[PDB]
RNA sequence: GUAAAAAA
RNA sequence: GCCCUUCGGGGCAUUUGGUCAAUUUGAAACGAUACAGAGAAGAUUAGCAUGGCCCCUGCACUAAGGAUGACACGCUACUCAAAGAGACGCUACCAAUU
């Protein structure tokens, strides 16, 4: 049943109608362009090799800054310490490019199918 | 005008026209042809055969 | 530019299987059995 | 979900297209979409997808 | 089949008539060559 | 039968 | 018509427009009637798309619907062989029971 197909030749983006204007489509909207002002950049080249030293230079600030550069109760029981080693969990978090597997997901479905 | 590059195709119209002895006709679609595919070397040996 | 030239062993490691599906069959073809279980890796996989 | 397809089936052909050496017969390329859709219906089953060849 | 008949009857006794079966928006490919594309003159002469 | 000249 | 005049003259105002008002032969369309008759490899069917010399309803020419709106389902040689193995192929047709 050939009815339901794909699609080998997808639609080819036509010239518009050329006639007389009659019929509505566009309403007017934003119709002032904003520039960018004093202060807001954009037209301000220095050189490349200004820019150069002021990406080093940002970035070095950035490196410097991270771096820092300026008989008993409980004794009764039958399992003990079964706790420790597990709060110390937390030192970086890892991105992990498997969704199945991340972290997020198993948060997500230990939440939500109980 | 579909498949502007295809040697089936224009394999096909050429030996429509030489079958049909428009020898004229398929000598103007073999020039037309090696113009338009110069480095498929069919069209050129069905040219100089 | 002048054409790639191409072995038939080229022509080879691209011809591509013809698929069989485990749930489509939009023909109502009729297919052997063991070609309805080739893609299958169930009956690759190892349990230790 | 419809567009979501179109687009993705016109990605994987393109690149196909782009990955076949010159020469290669070219007929059958919508035999991989094919494969594709197989493929997605084995991992919405979890079924270990491994096309022989 | 049906209709072929009752016409070449019609003929044969004598009324001919335009059986037209020329729907609403279907061009009339015998009556022109649709979307005529002449080929592109050549060296060659073709007129013969 | 509602939406195209001895195999409802 | 008016005005001016030096009584000879001069001035003011200046080119519309829609094929007739005429219904057979320069193009309206339903309904009734007749007929048939609703997608997805058993049965019943929620749909969402795709392409445009198919459109309809809608303000939507950046909704939605129209059976998932319909159409789709025919047809099917043509870039085209090579190896090695046969050929009463390519000519004639033929004299004893007792």
């Amino acid at each position: 049943t050939t009815a339901h197909r794909p699609t080998f030749d997808p639609a080819r983006g036509k010239e518009a109608l050329r006639g007389p204007a009659y019929h509505q489509r566009l309403l007017p909207a934003y119709t002032t362009l904003k520039f960018r002002q004093p202060g807001q950049g954009g037209a301000a080249d220095k050189s490349t090799r200004d820019l150069r030293a002021e990406l080093e230079a940002a970035e070095a600030a950035h490196y410097a800054k991270l771096k820092g550069a300026p008989r008993r109760w409980d004794e009764d029981v039958v399992f003990k310490n079964q706790a420790r080693g597990t709060e110390d969990k937390g030192k970086r978090k890892e991105f992990v490019n498997d969704l199945l597997r991340s972290d997020f997901h198993k948060r997500f479905m230990s939440k939500y199918v109980r | 005008d579909v498949h502007p590059n295809n040697t089936q195709l224009w394999i096909r119209y050429i030996e429509a026209e030489l079958k049909n002895r428009n020898i004229n006709h398929a000598r103007n679609l073999l020039d037309r042809a090696v113009t338009r595919l110069p480095r498929v070397s069919k069209l050129w040996y069905k040219y100089v055969y | 530019s002048p054409p790639r030239k191409l072995t038939a062993e080229d022509q080879e490691a691209w011809r591509i299987p013809p698929p069989v599906s485990m749930w489509k069959n939009p023909k109502g073809f009729t297919i052997p059995l063991d070609k309805r279980l080739a893609a299958d890796g169930r009956q690759l996989q190892e349990v230790q | 979900e419809s567009h979501f397809d179109l687009e993705l089936r016109a990605s994987v052909m393109a690149d196909l297209m782009d990955m076949m050496p010159e020469g290669i017969k070219q007929s059958k390329v919508n035999t991989v979409l094919q494969h594709l859709s197989e493929a997605w219906r084995c991992w919405k089953s979890n079924i270990p997808w491994k096309v022989p060849g | 089949l049906a209709a072929l008949q009752k016409r070449r009857e019609l003929k044969t006794a004598g009324i001919n008539i335009k059986i037209t079966t020329r729907k609403k928006g279907q061009m009339d490919y015998n009556a022109d060559i649709p979307f005529e594309k002449k080929p592109a003159p050549g060296f060659y002469d073709t007129t013969e």
